[PDB]
């Protein structure tokens, strides 16, 4: 997260961070349900072996309520490549029940339909992740916050360099510095509609981090929902 | 109907049941008795910042 807000306790419960076997947090993710994260499809490649943290909002002072999960299968979206980054999307099943408690719930997954004419037609949406604050700088220990505004739909295809597939969609700012960057991806995009939130995008990625004439490019969670059910309905 | 004059005074999900709208909730959640305001069943609802 570049500039930002610092989420204070309880504001960003659904936060979820894949940490690698040297327990270093790589990649966010959103929770879903006990045992569901949801996560980039391509944050299955930053790593060889991850499990995934819950309740963390500083990722070096131990704050009582942390929690660690391993991962019992990984799901993700077969029509996925690198080389379009189309379908950018993964769930996970953990080996063991997430316990909710004090940062610590889950996010709301809505209605296809009511979601892609109330929730993302929105003025703002919320990005959070233990990215990093500036571009090419370092990883972030404190969990940030960003209010990105949705960003039309079209003027998303030409401040871009590469192809916008309706499988995924704009969100950030033209020249103010705040977007997602490394780390940050995997985690979640949620907007707040009437005191509660949904789950409406996944970090995806971007041309570098809060550069002027680009936006954050997140994976449009309605655009697979009834994905995402059969997944933890499994298959 | 009209879930898009205010959502239909709903809480979450809102539709339209031909004649007049229809709302409803998320996992977690009970539609209340007036048939719009959402009320969560659990401690830890999903959406719900936890305080
Ligand atoms: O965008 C990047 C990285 C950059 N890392 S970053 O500046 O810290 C960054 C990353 C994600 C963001 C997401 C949001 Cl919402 C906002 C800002 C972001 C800033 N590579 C740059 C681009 C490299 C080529 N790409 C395509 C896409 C479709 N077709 C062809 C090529 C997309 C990303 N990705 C995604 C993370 S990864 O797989 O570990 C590396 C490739
Ligand atoms: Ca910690």
């Amino acid at each position: 997260i570049v500039g930002g807000q610092e989420c204070k306790d309880g504001e960003c419960p659904w936060q979820a961070l894949l940490i690698n076997e040297e327990n270093e947090g790589f990649c966010g993710g959103t929770i879903l349900s006990e045992f569901y994260i949801l996560t980039a499809a391509h944050c299955l490649y930053q790593a060889k072996r991850f499990k995934v943290r819950v309740g963390d909002r500083n990722t070096e002072q131990e704050e009582g309520g942390e929690a660690v999960h391993e991962v019992e299968v990984v799901i993700k979206h077969n029509r996925f490549t690198k080389e379009t980054y189309d379908f950018d999307i993964a769930v996970l099943r953990l080996k063991t029940p997430i316990t909710f408690r004090m940062n610590v719930a889950p996010a709301c997954l809505p209605e296809r339909d009511w979601a892609e004419s109330t929730l993302m037609t929105q003025k703002t949406g919320i990005v959070s992740g233990f990215g990093r604050t500036h571009e090419k700088g370092r990883q972030s220990t404190r969990l940030k916050m960003l209010e990105v505004p949705y960003v039309d739909r079209n003027s998303c295809k030409l401040s871009s360099s590469f192809i916008i597939t309706q499988n995924m969609f704009c969100a950030g700012y033209d020249t103010k510095q705040e977007d997602a960057c490394q780390g940050d991806s995997g985690g979640p995009h949620v907007t707040r509609f009437k005191d509660t939130y949904f789950v409406t995008g996944i970090v995806s990625w971007g041309e570098g981090c809060a550069r002027k004439g680009k936006y954050g490019i997140y994976t449009k969670v309605t655009a697979f929902l009834k994905w995402i059910d059969r997944s933890m309905k499994t298959r | 109907k009209l879930c898009s004059l205010d959502n239909g005074d709903c809480d979450q999900f809102c539709h339209e049941e031909q004649n007049s709208v229809v709302c409803s909730c998320a996992r977690g959640y009970t539609l209340a008795d007036n048939g719009k305001a959402c009320i969560p069943t659990g401690p830890y609802p999903c959406g719900k910042q936890t305080l």
